[PDB]
């Protein structure tokens, strides 16, 4: 082991560089890091292009009078088609119309 | 005083803590549990339901409503329960 | 002199008698991918129009030159695109290139805003400037050279 | 073709800049090193600069107390030294890196500036 | 003094081939090639001969070089009355990943 | 205090949201090269380790 | 006698505000900082400032230094009575690459 | 905390072994100068001690006549004078370099050893 | 002269073991193995030994080779009335790409 010299009176190339090296690895673990995810003004009774935790679709939204048990996200209609969902962030229950 | 050194010896690396409240007591009172891992996710179902006298297994019907949901990415293949001895 | 992949030799061909036999004699060829076509029975089919590409590139680049690829050469340099009728031919070149000491005559992009749209060159040597503060032409921090 | 800065005596512990011009054909094409000579000695090498990219690298011996860049603006290659002694009263040579191939050579060679304490 | 040892001084009688050698390293002087310059004094120097055989365009003819294994050397057959002269080895070396030079034999040509 | 090259200190990340923002806000930045992944497209990938 | 020249001698009246000062070459004492330590005699000496301005825990408040310049200054307000020491500058240089220190004035505080 | 070898008077042309000693904290981290003060005047600069790597650095008016080393086994420091005369008849003190930035500053500072010959 | 320098004469007293070592750069006495071949004067010579320990069939016990780092030796006990000879390192070397040889020292065995 030799060691490094660091002294102020050094040029570039003798100065000390901080190195932090990140490694990533993606294969298996469901609940694993990424970057925040960032909304936007929820608007309401406007056909627009929504998200809702994964869920990709078009429509418009309203105010729901479903009753979702604590611990579903969203709802599906009879043939198997999504019709209300849970805002995220908000904690509402809004119906999606075509 | 709630010791623990009579359950294990050694508590090398783990990757994985979690703390949630209640998990147990939200007549007598029949408590349900379901585990099952599937692809690295540790799923445990629970539903405590007060019953009357009976079979402690009644006639009736209840559905298990989700608790947690653990990504652990551990295979698991043997269990058992621990217990409590008030010394 | 083959010009750098940042900004790629282009020629268009016209009418002519076309043989290949020529083109074949030329290396052990490292590379010899047809993608529309085969190269067996590249002596029958008549082309419109032909256009030629040429650059250098690194060793272990020649699998991004491809239809359909992502990588730090084929993000904004040269993207090839899906509907890539022509011929990738890609060979060793040592000794006529690689002068001692380095060659720092080449160089490719690094930092962009925008990916590139297919089959497109940019002698665009703007300071690259994705920070908060302006840098407006200095070699500094939130604005390097790309 | 290459010019030199002037050749002048300062003192230690200083800043020093020297600057070659090219002047006869293209500029960014060719690298550009630079060695030092104690006099009536031999040779060494210094620095080492790429007018490309802006890029310089260097020796292990004098890392640090030496920077170079050039523009090609106007075709000058400044050489700043510092950490200046009794040891590097020495003559400054830049110089055309023939690029070759399997040699290096040593081109043009241009004409370098004294430089005294 | 550098990675490449030249030997300091040679003379003799004019008008005769000499041969000057370098020898160093197998890190750069038996792995790459051995270029060779001249310095004249009061001025900047010049090239003789680089890839150890070929001299570039305009210098005479009589000089020669020879990467005889690690034993480079300079024939100087016909020795003239104008090049007293200090001669230098040079190599690329991929260690220091750098040219490396040389001290150069003082060589005079005597009356 | 940072360790030195032979000894370099290793971490393992946690599951967590991974806010790229920081880790923007810190230098000028001599280097910052990713070579699996772009920079500007770091905050939609989610990896495991 | 070494690299920074202190003055020898100061004394005066207690209880007064005194100043002490260090000039050398500028190869040090203009681009480096002036430490200052404080010498008690038949023992072992002390510190008393660094960075010029700053003083470390424990010591006390009435002494301040001042890098003015080439001219660096310590100012005593409050003269107390038993401080009767040698001062001594300091400085890293360059030069030499190394600390290096001055014959510090022997300042006496009258009864 | 340091502590020192004994004080004593030798004689002229020998050899003297003078060894500090600390305690209190670590040791490795640290470095270790050590100065030298004729009796009635001001310091000086002698040897400067790595004990990481074992490396000694000296000083160009007294380089060779000492020689400097340590041992972190049991944290003891060991510097040797040869080519006395009654002209290095003085205290000497081994230091703490205080790493700080910027300054030097010398440390908790310790205490050194009389040296008469 | 070449790559690998061979010490030139050697003799002494008959009927004893005797050592003969070749050393040369790092090239390939350090990087490859070192074959041993006797000359015969007057016709052609022979093999001796490969890979520095295993002899040939046909060819006798006594001599043995060894590749003691960059000392490759041969050591000779018992010698005999018959092999005045001269005794030459072989090797092959990749910076020529090609086996390099030596001079062969005349080891001569005295009557
Ligand atoms: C997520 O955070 C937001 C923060 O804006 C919470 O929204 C606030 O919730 C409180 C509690 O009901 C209200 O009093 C505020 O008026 C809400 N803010 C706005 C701008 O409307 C939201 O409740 C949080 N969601 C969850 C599930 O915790
Ligand atoms: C956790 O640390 C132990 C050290 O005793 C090591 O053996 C083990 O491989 C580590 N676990 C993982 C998943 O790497
Ligand atoms: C888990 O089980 C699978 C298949 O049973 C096996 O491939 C894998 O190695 C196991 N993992 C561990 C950590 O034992
Ligand atoms: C032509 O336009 C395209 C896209 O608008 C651009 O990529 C390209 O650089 C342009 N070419 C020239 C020569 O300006």
């Amino acid at each position: 082991l030799q060691s490094y010299g660091f002294r102020p009176t050094y040029g570039v190339g003798h100065q000390p560089y901080r190195v932090v090296v990140l490694s990533f690895e993606l294969l298996h673990a469901p609940a694993t890091v990424c970057g925040p995810k960032k909304s936007t003004n929820l608007v309401k009774n406007k056909c627009v292009n929504f998200n809702f935790n994964g869920l990709t679709g078009t429509g418009v939204l309203t105010e729901s009078n479903k009753k979702f048990l604590p611990f579903q996200q969203f709802g599906r209609d009879i043939a198997d088609t999504t019709d209300a969902v849970r805002d995220p962030q908000t904690l509402e229950i809004l119906d999606i119309t075509p | 005083m709630e010791s623990e050194f009579r359950v294990y010896s050694s508590a090398n690396n783990c990757t994985f803590e979690y703390v949630s409240q209640p998990f147990l007591m939200d007549f007598k009172n029949l408590r349900e549990f379901v585990f099952k891992n599937i692809d690295g996710y540790f799923k445990i179902y629970s539903k405590h339901t007060p019953i009357n006298l009976g079979r402690d297994l009644p006639q009736g019907f209840s559905a298990l409503e989700p608790l947690v949901d653990l990504p652990i990415g551990i295979n698991i293949t043997r269990f058992q329960t621990l217990l409590a001895l008030h010394r | 002199r083959f010009a750098s992949v940042y900004a790629w030799n282009r020629k268009r061909i016209s009418n002519c008698v076309a043989d290949y036999s020529v083109l074949y004699n030329f290396a052990p060829f490292f590379a010899f991918k047809c993608y529309g076509v085969s190269p067996t029975k590249l002596n029958d089919l008549c082309f419109t129009n032909v256009y030629a590409d040429s650059f250098v590139i690194r060793g272990n680049e020649v699998s991004q030159i491809a239809p359909g690829q992502t990588g730090n050469i084929a993000d904004y340099n040269y993207k090839l695109p899906d509907d890539f009728t022509g011929c990738v031919i890609a060979w060793n070149s040592n000794k006529l290139d690689s002068k001692v000491g380095g060659n720092y005559n080449y160089r490719y992009r690094l930092f962009r805003k925008s990916n590139l749209k297919p089959f497109e060159r940019d002698i665009s040597t703007e300071i690259y400037q994705a920070g908060n503060k302006p840098c407006n032409g200095v070699a500094g921090v939130n604005c390097y050279f790309p | 073709q290459l010019v030199q800065s002037g050749a002048e005596v300062k003192k230690p512990g200083s800043s020093v800049k020297v600057s070659c011009k090219a002047s006869g054909d293209t500029f960014s094409s060719y690298t550009f090193s630079w060695v030092r000579q104690a006099p009536g000695q031999g040779l060494e090498w210094m620095g080492r600069s790429i007018p490309i990219v802006g890029k310089a690298i260097y020796a292990q011996e004098f890392q640090g107390r030496v920077t170079i860049s050039a523009d090609r603006s106007t075709t000058t290659v400044y050489m700043e030294l510092s950490s200046l002694r009794s040891d590097d009263t020495a003559v400054y040579y830049c110089a055309r890196d023939q690029s070759g191939f399997d040699f290096f050579y040593y081109d043009h060679w241009g004409q370098g500036t004294l430089v005294a304490v | 003094q550098s990675v490449l040892t030249q030997p300091p001084s040679a003379s003799g009688t004019p008008g005769q081939r000499v041969t000057i050698s370098c020898s160093g390293s197998g890190s750069n002087i038996g792995s790459n090639t051995i270029n060779w310059y001249q310095q004249l004094p009061g001025t900047a120097p010049k090239v003789l001969i680089y890839r150890n055989n070929e001299r570039p365009s305009g210098v005479p003819d009589r000089f020669s070089g020879s990467k005889s294994g690690t034993s480079a050397s300079l024939t100087i057959s016909g020795l003239q009355s104008e090049d007293e002269a200090y001669y230098h080895c040079a190599a690329w070396d991929d260690s220091l990943n750098g040219p490396v030079f040389g001290g150069g034999t003082k060589l005079t040509v005597l009356g």
